[PDB]
This record gives structure tokens, C-alpha cells and sequence, in this order.
């Protein structure tokens, strides 16, 4: 989320970025750099179920339309 | 191109992709680029919602 | 007694008994090229003489059409081609298959838009105008680049190949052409350095036309010399997607012999001849015709090429057919370079001197030998002032390759001509074809082969009736691989692949014994023939390398430390066949790296020096063949001492800017890095976040911190 | 042992295995030497009692 | 100077005669082959 | 390589190996002879080896 | 150096090398057998040379990699670090405490995970322990006995289950893909054994499709597989009497044509018109699978006899209840009652030659063949150009 | 509406949590990054 | 199974009376047309038995 955002000043490690509580933002290097502002997750993603759960709803609109 | 959409979206997308293209009368495999812009789109629609 | 090794074959058949008819274990013959190209371009104009003969406005050389074309009425090879026979056969492939035009022309675009321009790096040697010389591909490609750069020409940094053909095509048109030549400059001593030069138009055009030229010199079964000719960078993008492009349509074909290799073709081969003794009528003869193509390239106009490009892509975007049809018009207006020239000697004198081709005609001709004289008097025509020869028709060895075998497979797929009572069917690889006729009975069968051959020079096409023969179907040859009853006996002709890889030691090994151990799995090497070959080979492993058994009384540098090495470690039976150890490979285990083999074996003071995690004889930059063996060969090996390199036998900046950033990005040297940023910019970052974790980590002291930032400040990053 | 109970779970009435492979494999039944004619064996010096 | 073509020649019993005595038994012997390692399997039994 | 083949083929046909047969003989296979040379027009057979 | 000098760590060994010491150990432990002299026959088939630990498709290969010894540079992980979060983890630990170049254990990786195939042409067992050794198990004209030192069914009937519930509903498409990547087999999405196979059984190839995998462009039609070598068959609809008096209008191929033809362990050549079956060469294989090959091929190709042949009834359905097209119904009754068409097919004389030879409608290899079949005493492989062409989903 | 580029541009900064903004990025950086491996990057042509 | 006239009959026998029937059955059930259907009895009128 954002871009380099200087405020933080340097980047930090992965040992270090654990030790931000969750909803941080860190400034860290994506793939050979490209400097980045990211948060930390509470949570675990699932792409798939979101998508399902879509489709589900869509077409559960489409139906009661129907 | 259509590989890469195939193997980066789900078939769903893609079949929905492709309904609002027919609608348009707009053949997907002529531009492979708005079909990817269109899978985007309704990604992004289904990960916001 | 008189011995006759001829007399073998009484008791055994030929085809059995092949591989010793071969003479694939003497020296392969081996050569100036100047004759025997303008020999080449000789017969390629006087195959096509009877064509229309115009001047190009555009490069002013003479060129030749044959196609549509006087119909030859003579034996000879032809080049008269008629465009509305060629179409003929394109509709009929196409009607044979389900739009396999269509998806074969949309894959190659597709992969044609995410091609980038380094691809052209890969292949021979070729010429470069810059310097009208060969040179590596990639040295070609960088100096073209270069050179572009002066011209306003852009689209390499753009990456894609499509920007960089544009531009190549743009090219074509700049009043000017300026770049960098080689200056040797006396100073006495010739030091080279980078001289711009500029060259007007017409000879940009020539340039980027001619065609290389150099013997053909590795052949191994042909005693007569062929040239092989090398082309310029600006070609190769475009020969490159019409060749991908003929791929995509071959290998649907059943008939095409090509790029399938190895078993693949052999169960092609097997199941099509399969195929036609199950469609014989009942009673009827399927004969199979051995031919041998020749002048197979001699006779093959590019302007039919044209044609079958723009008619494989019907349906398709105009910018895409533009493109693809780029190459067959380059092809068509070649010009082709001639050698070195010829040497002329006066031995009352002692005195002799090479003539550059340039001159070749400031030369009375009554002083070359009579045969160089006709050939001359014969060349003069389409001799250019600058030393090149025109040659618009027929096409050089090697070029078109899958467009040549599509052509072949359309004439193939024909099948039949006015109804007779015959059918035909066969294999077409790149100058070789196997052909099956079907009829009820032998008169018919060859009605239809004559009418096969007719057709054929309808297309360019002419079946050698010298290198060719007919028999009944069950045995035949293709491509030098042997059918008979079945039985397709692997020509022994990997034989010469025994010797040391010249790699490294444990690399050399791994693959000969993979090589041994896939010539067992194809070939049907024996046993026996398996185990003797790992002799030999252990054999000249040992001799190459000076590292022969410890025991053996051998002196040699090496040796007296293999010797010291001997009786300094008990474990004895653990050494490596570099380090003396005793052979310990057989058939069982060819397919094991012999280091893990043996690392029960060793001792732990041995396996501990051996198998170091650091070894000043393994480098990072050494491990780029660690996957291929140079034909790309993947073989298995394991890290240790015996993982050595040998000595080395804008190009810094390029060189020492990649080199630079792998050592900072250790992950680049695996796989392709990502991003859209400037590489200082990356690496900058990189460096000061490595800095910083450097010194909270205690490797890096204070001052040398401030130093690093005072650096990078300066870089202008921080 | 699967190969077993798998064919004891089925349907047919018939207690017949027909997944010879492991069972084949299992019971050292290819490892049976195979006999040649006496000839060879007084001709060849390798086999003894 | 003009292509030194190769002399047309007929057939010779030097090449007869080495022939037949390249093919015969010597009681001296040199070539030698290293050694490989012991054969478990009955394959390279057979083929030892 | 090729005596190899040949002897493969030889034990194709019957079912032992036969290195020892070709090249020697034993009692039931006479020593495979091919035919080498020749004499006064009377071509002559040769031995395995 | 090997002499004298630094002495290493031997620990690295033991792990890094993994697949090479796998190799040894199953070499090592194996079973040596007899050595059958007798000529083999061997088919050419695409093999996998070595063993894998988890087949992946080459840019996950590549992305596990990275993953696992390149700490750094890893943004934004895709939807495959999940898949296999177990094979990072223990190679991260395993590789853990070593010292050699990251290259050289990036390149063991990708031996280890991306597979290598090739065509070879094999005789028995094809699982990638005995591919290792088939340089010395197989030969020309001599076999040797080899034992070296699962979840294929278990995704067949995972597959078909998700088959059975989709089509019973509508829009079966999005519900089979929301089953198919929300199963689990113990430790991972079934992207993870259907993306390590290559094709397989007809449900696996549907759901792949469903999904985002390349599947084999063989046309399947109930069990055979076929691909097309030659000719155009127009389908036009017809209307046809059926041997049991009732008249069905259907598609019918106008036209000639020639397809490769596989069933389980049996291969050969069709070639057949409009309305009949013209020619079959087969190899013999297996009784089981020589029947259903004749059979289905009978089916397919439409041919008059074979509609002549029916006696019974045609009005089946699925486990899911639903009335299928004439085509699937006749396959059907004819695979449930084979010897209908067999005995009113009509008989052929034996094919009279060097190695053809009949077959009769028991399947013994027995003379006065059926008409038009034919058993070849040779090798066909077929098959060639597996492009994974571009194929859609309904 | 959001970019490629890491950054967006929202009518009401309370319509998304920090959670869904930051998936949505993800998902678009990876797709960009796949892309540029694919190099369809620089071929991939926007919505206008 | 067991459609054998068996009691010593000999199989030439035995198999006219087999395609007989199997004629008969062919043409009631409508495999065979009139045309095969004569032809057939023609040939096994030739073989004896009928």
C-alpha cells in the first residue's frame, strides 16, 4: 500500500518488519528494489473463496431477479 | 497473451469476461489486452465486494 | 587365401551389417571457398536463365525471376515455379486440416509479440556489415545496436523484437549510415582502435542484402564441397518468425519429418509405413521410393515463399502479414559475397599472391585456369563492382528450413491427379523424402511416381533420379535411418561422441557416461559394446588428464602427487578416476554422478577436503554450465574441486554492468529480475540497505559506513 | 495386503486378484532361476552343485 | 596454377597382402583396456 | 558393436546365451562360420573370432 | 587439495544432494531377476526420466525456488507458495546450515521439482524408478528382471465426483471449479497432483480445463482416445432407423477420415466413411482392452451394421439422472451387451500374410477375424504433435 | 480507481478498510510484476 | 451357452440348423432383408440338410 514514503527513513529486514504490530506501515524492496510502503496483515487471504463467494452472490441476484 | 489470462484468472472470470465482450460485439481474441483489462476489472470488482 | 570383408554380407544383410559400410572413424574431409561460390551462384542463375532478367531500380543488380516462368521441357532442375499450382496445393493443406493456418499464423504472432530482441542472440556465426565480416551473433547484433544509436534508430532499449525490426526496416531508408569500423593503425605495430565511418544508401542496402559465404567443411559423407552461407542481423528477426511460424504449421503434419528428433521419428517413420501397408487395395502393390533430394535449395524461388506467406496468413491483421512478409522479400533481392579470391603464382619466380574478389576482373582472364575462366566469363553479368555477386534466385542451405519441408509436405499431401487408380503419401524432412505410392499393381505404381516427380517441378521441386531408387514397401532409408521388415536399426553413427567433453573433470565424465548411457537406451548398443566403451573412454579420461592409476609406475607432474595422495589416505577404493582412483562405473550405475557413488567409500579427511564448501578452484561465475554441455545436453554433476574452469583464450561496459549486478543481486544470475526502474537506482538501494545491515550487524565498522554513504551520496541515491 | 482387502470389499463373487503386479512382485516369484539344457550347464564351467 | 588432379591407378597386392596379415593371431599383444567396477547385476555378467 | 547385434540376434532364437556357442561351440550348436576369403574361385569360411 | 589442506563439512551432503543419494539407495536395494534372451516388444511412449519430488509446472518450479533459498526478493507471494507450503518448509530447513553457492542448489532444485519427459520406447513397467534403469532393464532382443528399491485414484474419484454434482445443477462451470480448487487431498488443493500428470482420465482433463491447466487435445469419446490424421467429416443431422425399428434423427459424418485410436494398453489405426467402418489395425494387448477398443470404435464410426445390430432398448440415463444424446446411449448398451453387433457384424477372412493375423469375436487370437479388423504382429505408436491446442470451456 | 503504480485515488477514504486497499494493490502489483516477467508489460496497452 | 443339437449329431448338421435359425430370427427381427433371406436358404438348401 503507497509508494517509498521517506518518512520512515531506511528499509528494514524481514526480522525487523515482524516486529511491527499489525496494521503498521514499513518502508521495504519489492523484487531487485522498487521501494515500497507496506502493511502488515491481520489476517489470511484466500483469492479462490473470494471469488466463489462472487460468483455465489451474483448469481444469487441473478436468480431472485428471475 | 491468452495463456497468461488463462493461467492468472479463473475460468468464471473468464467466461463472464468474455459474455460482456459478446454483448459489445467485441471479439476477444482480436484484443486480448481489453480481455485482460476486463478480467482485471471484475477481479478487482469481486475482491472489493 | 585371399580375405574379402565384403563376403560378411553373404551371411548377413546389409541393413544388419550397415554400420560398418559407414567410414565414420577416419578424418572428416576438410578444405578457398571463392570458387566453389561462384560456382554455387553459377548454377543457381543457369537453372533460372530462362526467367524474366530485369534490373533492380532499387539496388541496381541484375535479378532473375523463373517463377510462372517457361514449364520446363527437360530433365533438368527447375526453379520455374507456378504461383496458381502453389496455391492449389496451400488450399488443399488447408482443406485437409481444420484452420490450421489460422492458429498456426495466431500462435507465431503471439509469440512473436513477447519475443525480445536478445533471442537474436542465440545461433552461429553471423555476418556483420559493420565490419562485412562473420562474427558471433551476439558481437552482431551489439554492433548493430551501436551503430543504430548514431543514426537515430531506437527500439532495442524498447526490448520487444517488433521495435527492433521497425527500426531495421527504417533503416533501409536514412540518406546516411553512420557507425563504428576497426581502424588498424600503424604506430612499428597495428593497434585497432573504433574509427566513424558513414556510408551512403545504396551500399547500406548492399550491405545489409549480401550474404556471407564459407565452406561447408566439417561434412563427413560427401566428397564434393558445399558452401554454406551466413546472413546479417537484419534478416534474422524476420527469417526467425517466418521460421517459427512454418514450425507451427509442420509439426500438426503428419508428413513432416521435422523438428520432431531421436525415437520420435522412428515410431513416425514406422507407424507411416504401418499406416500404408494397412491401406493397400487387395492385391495391390505400395511401393516405396528412397529419394535424395538434390539442388533442393538451388531451385526454390523466395518469391514463392512470398506466396505462401501471405496465403498462410488469409485471416490475419495487416501489420502481422506486413511483418512476416518482410523476409521472403529480403530473400529474394540476397546478394551474396565470393570468399577471398583466387591465388595466382609465377614459379619462376618463386612468387605467389592471393587476388580479392574486387579484383577478380581486373585480371586478364587468360591468365586464371581455364575453368575458373568460364567460370568467370559466366559470371561477369551479375558480378557487382564492389565484389559481390547478385544471386535474387534460389535460396542458400539452412535458411528456410521448416518453409521449405511445408512446401515439400504440400506437394506430399496432394494424394492423387486426375482420379487415376493410384494414391501417395510420405515423410519430407529438409532435402529428404521417403514417398509410398499405392496402385493395384507395379505400372501403376510408378504412373503415379511419374506424375509425383511432374508435379514437383511444378514447384520448384526436383528429385534427384540419381540419389533415388524404388522398391516394394518393407525397406527403405530416411534421413540415414535404415527400415527393413520392421526393423529400423539405429545407424552406429554417435561414435564419435567417446571423447573428453572438455569441459572439466567431473562435468567431462558425467557426460560421457550419460552419452554412453543414451546411446544404450536409442542406439541398441550392447552390453558388451556399453562396457568397452566405458573402458575406452576411462581410458582416454585417465590419458587427457595425466591422472592414471596411483599404483601404475607413470611419472608426471600430477602423478607423483596422485602417487603421494596413494598410500597418504587408507580408504583407497573412494579416489575419483581424476584423483587415480580405480573405475568403479558399469552398466548398472551409468545413470549415478560417480562422487555421490563413491562418498560412502572415501575417507572423512578426504570427502572434508573434496567436498570443501569453499573451494578457490570453484567459482560463482564458473556455474553457467552447470545445466547444459555444449546441442544443449543437461548432465548431473556435484560441486568439489574437480568443478574447475579453463583459461580464457562497450563491450567492458556491458560485461562488467552485468557482472557488477548479479554480484549484487545474487537472485539475478537464476532468474529474469523484475522492475521498472533504472538498474543505479536498484542497486543503490540494495547497497545502502546491505550497508546499513552490515554494520548493525557489527561486519562493518563506522568510518567505513560513512565512506559507503559519502560514495553513495555522491552516486546521488541517498 | 491392499490388493487384498481392496478385492475382498468388492462385488464379484469371485476371490480372484486382478492386480497381479505386487502380488507377482511381493512373493519373490520372478526371481526363479530359469532352467537351461544339460548341455550347456556340462559345456559351461560357472555352474557347480 | 592449375587443379593437380589425383592419378588414375590400378589395383595393387600390397593392400591384398596387408590385409590378410593385419587380420591374423600375434602372440604379442598391447592392447589394454582399465578396469571397471565389480559386476552385481546378471546383464553385465553376461556382457563380461 | 555388429557381432554384438549378431550374437543378440542368435540368442533371440533360442532362448540362452550363446557367446560361448558362436565363438566356440558347444554340443548342441556347432561354431557359428561366416564365409571370408576365397581361393581359386572356392570361397571359404571363417571362424566367429 | 584432495591430498591435504582445509577439511569441510560433511553435513550438507546428506541432504542437499537429496535426489542423487535417492538414486543410489534405490539402486542399491534393488532385486536383480532372470534375463529373458526372447525378442521384446516395446512401445515408444512420453516417459518421465527421473522421479520428482512434487511435478510442478516450470514458473512455479522457478517461483519455489526463489521462495525458498532467496529470502529476499520475494514480493507479493502467488497462488502457489499455499499449494506448497510443505515443500518450502522442509527444504528450508533441510538445505539450512550449508555454505555451497546458492546457484548450484537452485539448479539441484529444479532437477529435483520440474520434470524432464522424453519420448523412449519401453516394454512393462513405466514409472520413472524403472525409466532410471531402463538402459540395462530393457533390449532389443533381451529383458531383465528389475524391482526397484496411490493418490491417482484417489483424484480419478475426486474428479468424478465433482462431475456427478456439477451437471445436476445449472451453471455446472462455477460450482465444479469452486469444488475443484476448495478439495484438499491431506495437504494441498487438487492443483497439486492434477497440474503433476500429464492428462489422465477424462474427469481430470474436464475439471483441468475448468481450472487453469493444459490438458492433452485427444479427443475423447467414452474411453477411446482419438486423434485425427487426415480428412474433414462434415456433421450433418440424418435421420436413421434403428435396428430395433425406431428411427432417430442424429449427426452423421459426411466424409472420409483416419484417427489414431488408444484404449487403456491397446493402439491402433481407424480409418472409416460415411456410415461404415472401412479399415482397424491393432496390436494385442489385452483381451479386456482389444474388446473395448473394437467396440467403441464400432460405435463411433457410426457404421450402419452396428445400428442394424441393436435388440433391446436405448433410454438410459446418468447417476445424475438425465437422458443423453443416441451416440452415448448405443456405447452404453453395446459395452453392456457386446455380443449384440458382434454376431450380425459379419465375418472376414483370416489377412492372409507374413505377420497379420485375425481376431475373432471372443478376442482369442483366433483365425476368421470380424470384418474389416485386423491384428498386426508390429509396434503402432501414435499420438505425435501433443500441441495442447487452445480449448475452451461451456 | 487504482494504479499500478502502488497508489489510488478514492472518493471517500472510509469506503475501503486499509486491509482491502492493500489487497487490491498486491493483487495488481503481482499481476504487473508477472507481466513484466512475461515482458506483456510493455505490449499491454490501457483502457484507452 | 448351450445352443448345441447334441446327442452324436454331427456338427455339420449341427450348424446348418444353427444358421437356419439364425436366418429365420434375423429376418422376423428385420436384421436381413427378403433378397439375403432367399440367398441364405439357397445356400443351405446346397449344404443337405434342409
Amino acid at each position: 500500500s503507497g509508494k517509498y514514503d521517506p518518512d520512515l527513513g531506511d528499509f528494514k529486514t524481514i526480522e525487523e518488519l515482524e516486529k511491527l504490530k499489525p496494521g503498521e506501515k514499513a518502508n521495504i524492496l519489492l523484487y531487485q528494489g522498487k521501494p515500497v510502503k507496506v502493511v502488515k496483515r491481520k489476517r489470511y487471504s484466500a483469492l479462490s473463496n473470494d471469488i466463489s463467494q462472487g460468483i455465489k452472490r451474483q448469481r444469487m441476484t441473478v436468480e431472485s431477479m428471475g | 497473451m491468452d495463456t497468461f489470462i488463462t493461467r492468472n484468472f479463473q475460468t468464471t472470470i473468464i467466461q463472464k469476461a468474455k459474455n460482456t465482450m459478446a454483448e459489445f460485439s467485441e471479439d476477444p481474441e482480436l484484443q486480448p489486452a481489453m480481455l485482460f483489462n476486463i478480467c482485471v476489472h471484475l477481479e478487482v470488482c469481486y475482491v472489493i465486494s | 587365401m585371399n580375405i574379402n570383408p565384403y563376403f560378411l554380407f553373404i551371411d548377413v544383410p546389409i541393413q544388419a551389417a550397415i554400420s560398418t559400410t559407414f567410414p565414420y572413424t577416419g578424418v572428416p574431409p576438410y578444405s578457398t571457398g571463392t570458387g566453389y561460390t561462384i560456382d554455387t551462384v553459377i548454377r543457381t542463375h543457369e537453372y533460372s536463365n530462362k526467367g524474366k532478367q530485369y534490373i533492380s531500380d532499387v539496388t541496381g543488380c541484375t535479378m532473375v525471376d523463373p517463377t510462372n516462368g517457361p514449364l520446363p521441357e527437360d530433365n533438368e532442375p527447375s526453379a520455374y515455379a507456378q504461383l496458381d499450382c502453389v496455391l492449389e496445393a496451400l488450399d488443399r493443406m488447408d482443406e485437409e486440416h481444420p484452420g490450421l493456418f489460422q492458429a498456426a499464423s495466431q500462435n507465431a504472432m503471439e509469440t512473436l509479440m513477447v519475443t525480445t530482441v536478445d533471442k537474436l542472440t542465440q545461433g552461429r556465426q553471423t555476418f556483420d556489415w559493420t565490419v562485412c565480416r562473420n562474427q558471433p551473433a551476439a558481437t552482431a547484433l551489439n554492433t548493430t545496436i551501436t551503430s543504430f544509436r548514431l543514426n537515430d534508430l531506437n527500439g532495442a532499449d524498447k526490448g520487444g523484437l517488433i521495435p527492433f525490426c521497425q527500426d531495421i526496416i527504417d533503416s533501409l531508408d536514412r540518406p546516411e549510415m553512420t557507425f563504428f569500423s576497426v581502424k588498424n593503425i600503424k604506430k612499428i605495430k597495428r593497434i585497432p582502435m573504433k574509427v566513424k565511418d558513414k556510408i551512403t544508401k545504396v551500399e547500406y542496402i548492399k550491405r545489409a542484402l549480401s550474404l556471407n559465404t564459407m565452406t561447408k567443411d566439417a561434412e563427413r559423407g560427401k566428397l564434393k564441397r558445399r558452401a554454406i552461407a551466413t546472413a546479417g542481423i537484419q534478416i534474422r528477426g524476420f527469417v526467425l518468425v517466418v521460421e517459427n511460424l512454418a514450425k507451427n504449421i509442420c509439426e500438426n503434419l503428419e508428413q513432416s519429418g521435422l523438428p520432431v528428433g531421436g525415437n520420435e521419428k522412428k515410431a513416425k517413420l514406422s507407424n507411416a509405413v504401418a499406416k500404408m501397408l494397412s491401406n493397400c487395395p487387395p492385391g495391390g502393390i505400395s511401393m516405396t521410393v528412397t529419394g535424395d533430394n538434390t539442388k533442393w535449395n538451388e531451385c526454390l524461388n523466395p518469391r514463392i515463399f512470398l506466396a505462401m506467406t501471405e496465403r498462410i496468413t488469409r485471416d490475419s491483421p495487416i501489420w502481422f502479414r506486413d511483418f512476416c512478409s518482410i523476409a521472403p522479400v529480403l530473400f529474394s533481392n540476397k546478394i551474396a559475397r565470393l570468399g577471398k579470391g583466387f591465388m595466382i603464382t609465377s614459379k619462376t619466380k618463386r612468387l605467389k599472391a592471393q587476388i580479392p574478389c574486387p579484383d577478380l576482373f581486373s585480371i586478364p582472364l587468360e591468365r586464371y585456369n581455364e575453368e575458373t575462366r568460364a567460370k568467370l566469363k559466366k559470371l561477369k553479368p551479375f558480378f557487382n563492382e564492389e565484389g559481390t555477386a547478385s544471386l535474387s534466385p534460389g535460396m542458400m542451405m539452412g535458411m528456410f528450413n521448416m518453409l521449405s519441408t511445408v512446401l515439400g509436405v504440400a506437394a506430399l499431401g496432394i494424394k492423387n491427379i486426375g482420379n487415376k487408380e493410384y494414391l501417395w503419401d510420405g515423410l519430407q524432412s529438409s532435402d529428404d523424402f521417403a514417398l509410398f505410392v499405392n496402385a493395384k499393381d507395379e505400372e501403376t505404381c510408378m504412373e503415379g511416381i511419374n506424375d509425383f516427380y511432374r508435379t514437383c517441378k511444378l514447384l520448384g521441386i526436383n528429385m534427384s533420379k540419381k540419389k533415388s531408387y524404388c522398391n516394394e514397401t518393407g525397406m527403405f532409408e530416411f534421413t540415414s535411418m535404415f527400415y527393413r521388415d520392421g526393423f529400423v536399426s539405429n545407424f552406429a553413427m554417435e561414435l564419435p561422441s567417446f571423447g573428453v567433453a572438455g569441459v572439466n573433470e567431473s562435468a567431462d565424465m558425467a557426460i560421457g557416461m550419460t552419452i554412453i548411457k543414451n546411446n544404450m537406451i536409442n542406439n541398441g548398443m550392447g552390453p558388451a559394446t556399453a562396457q568397452t566403451a566405458i573402458q575406452l573412454f576411462i581410458a582416454d579420461y585417465r590419458y587427457t588428464y595425466k591422472c592414471h592409476r596411483g599404483d601404475s609406475k607413470v611419472e608426471g607432474k600430477r602423478m607423483k602427487i596422485i602417487k603421494e595422495l596413494w598410500e597418504n589416505t587408507k580408504g583407497r577404493d573412494g579416489l575419483l578416476v581424476a584423483d587415480g582412483g580405480p573405475n568403479i562405473y558399469n552398466l548398472r550405475n551409468l545413470h549415478i554422478p560417480e562422487i555421490v557413488l563413491k562418498y560412502n567409500l572415501m575417507d572423512p579427511e578426504y570427502k572434508g577436503r573434496l567436498l570443501h564448501p569453499q573451494n578457490p578452484f570453484v567459482g560463482h561465475l564458473s556455474i553457467e554450465g552447470i545445466k547444459e554441455a555444449d546441442k544443449k545436453m543437461d548432465y548431473d554433476a556435484v560441486s568439489g574441486t574437480h568443478s574447475w574452469r579453463t583459461k580464457r583464450n562497450e563491450e567492458q561496459c556491458y560485461a562488467k554492468c552485468c557482472n557488477l549486478f548479479e554480484a549484487c543481486f545474487n537472485s539475478a544470475s537464476y532468474r529474469k529480475p523484475v522492475g521498472q526502474h533504472s538498474m543505479l537506482e536498484a542497486m543503490a538501494h540494495r547497497l545502502r540497505m546491505d550497508a546499513r545491515l552490515d554494520y548493525e550487524s557489527g561486519r562493518m565498522s563506522k568510518d567505513d559506513f560513512e565512506k559507503a554513504m559519502a560514495h553513495l551520496g555522491e552516486i546521488g541515491y541517498i | 495386503w491392499r490388493d487384498c482387502v481392496n478385492t475382498i470389499s468388492n462385488e464379484e463373487m469371485s476371490n480372484e486378484l486382478q492386480k497381479t503386479n505386487y502380488a507377482k512382485w511381493a512373493t519373490g516369484d520372478g526371481l526363479t532361476y530359469q532352467k537351461i539344457m544339460k548341455e550347456v550347464a556340462i559345456d559351461d564351467e560357472t555352474m557347480c552343485q | 596454377e592449375e587443379p593437380k588432379i589425383p592419378n588414375k591407378c590400378r589395383v595393387a597386392a600390397w593392400v591384398q597382402t596387408e590385409m590378410n596379415l593385419l587380420s591374423t593371431l600375434t602372440s604379442k599383444r598391447a592392447l589394454d583396456l582399465p578396469e571397471i567396477g565389480p559386476d552385481v547385476a546378471p546383464v553385465e555378467h553376461v556382457g563380461s | 558393436q555388429q557381432m554384438e547385434a549378431i550374437v543378440e540376434q542368435e540368442s533371440s532364437i533360442q532362448g540362452y546365451d550363446m557367446t560361448k556357442a558362436c565363438f566356440k561351440g558347444d554340443r548342441v550348436n556347432s561354431p557359428k562360420t561366416f564365409s571370408i576369403g576365397t581361393q581359386e574361385g572356392k570361397l571359404v569360411k571363417g571362424s566367429f573370432g | 587439495w584432495n591430498t591435504y589442506g582445509p577439511i569441510g563439512d560433511t553435513e550438507g551432503f546428506e541432504r542437499v544432494y537429496e535426489s542423487f543419494f535417492l538414486r543410489k539407495m534405490r539402486l542399491d536395494n534393488a532385486t536383480w531377476g532372470r534375463i529373458t534372451f526372447g525378442p521384446v516388444e516395446r512401445v515408444r511412449k512420453r516417459v518421465l526420466l527421473n522421479p520428482l519430488t512434487k511435478e510442478m509446472p516450470p514458473d512455479e518450479a522457478s517461483n519455489v525456488i526463489m521462495e525458498i533459498l532467496f529470502p529476499k526478493e520475494a514480493g507479493i507471494p502467488r497462488e502457489s507458495t499455499w499449494i506448497h507450503r510443505e515443500l518450502i518448509k522442509e527444504k528450508r530447513e533441510k538445505l539450512k546450515g550449508t555454505m555451497i553457492t546458492p546457484i548450484v542448489l537452485a539448479y539441484m532444485l529444479e532437477r529435483e521439482l520440474v520434470a524432464r519427459r522424453r519420448f523412449l520406447p519401453v516394454a512393462g513397467a513405466t514409472s520413472a524408478e524403472f525409466i532410471e534403469m531402463l538402459h540395462c532393464l530393457q533390449g532389443e532382443n533381451w529383458r531383465q528382471i528389475y524391482h526397484p528399491g496411490s493418490r491417482s485414484q484417489s483424484m480419478i474419484v475426486a474428479c468424478r465426483k465433482i462431475i456427478r454434482r456439477s451437471i445436476v445443477a445449472s451453471n455446472p462451470l462455477e460450482l465444479a471449479v469452486e469444488i475443484a480448487n476448495k478439495t484438499v487431498i491431506d495437504t494441498e488443493p487438487l492443483k497439486s497432483c492434477l497440474a503433476a500428470i500429464d492428462g489422465g482420465d477424462v474427469a481430470c482433463d474436464i475439471i483441468r480445463a475448468a481450472l487453469g491447466l493444459k490438458i492433452r487435445q485427444r479427443q475423447r469419446f467414452g474411453r477411446l482416445e482419438l486423434k485425427r490424421i487426415s480428412g474433414r467429416g462434415f456433421k450433418n443431422d440424418e435421420e436413421i432407423l434403428i435396428g430395433n425399428g425406431t428411427i432417430q434423427k442424429i449427426g452423421i459424418w459426411d466424409g472420409e477420415e483416419e484417427f489414431h485410436v488408444r484404449c487403456g494398453e491397446c493402439r491402433g489405426i481407424l480409418k472409416k466413411s460415411k456410415m461404415k467402418l472401412e479399415k482397424l489395425l491393432i496390436n494385442s494387448a489385452k483381451k479386456e482392452d482389444m474388446r473395448d477398443l473394437i467396440i467403441l470404435c464400432m460405435v463411433f464410426s457410426q457404421d450402419t451394421r452396428m445400428f442394424q445390430g441393436v435388440r433391446g432398448e436405448i433410454n438410459f440415463l446418468n447417476r445424475a439422472g438425465q437422458l443423453l444424446s443416441p451416440m452415448y446411449q448405443l456405447q452404453r448398451y453395446f459395452l453392456n451387451r457386446s455380443n449384440d453387433l458382434f454376431d450380425q457384424w459379419g465375418y472376414e477372412e483370416s489377412p492372409k500374410a507374413s505377420e497379420l493375423h485375425g481376431i475373432n469375436e471372443s478376442m482369442n487370437a483366433s483365425d476368421y477375424t470380424l470384418k474389416g479388423v485386423v491384428v498386426t504382429r508390429n509396434v503402432i505408436d501414435d499420438f505425435s504433435s501433443t500441441e495442447t491446442e487452445k480449448v475452451s470451456i461451456t | 480507481i487504482f494504479s499500478y503504480n502502488q497508489d489510488y485515488s478514492l472518493s471517500n477514504e472510509s469506503s475501503l478498510d486499509e486491509e482491502g486497499k492493500g489487497r487490491v494493490l498486491s493483487r495488481l502489483t503481482e499481476l504487473q510484476a508477472e507481466l513484466s516477467l512475461k515482458n506483456l508489460w510493455q505490449v499491454l496497452i490501457g483502457e484507452e
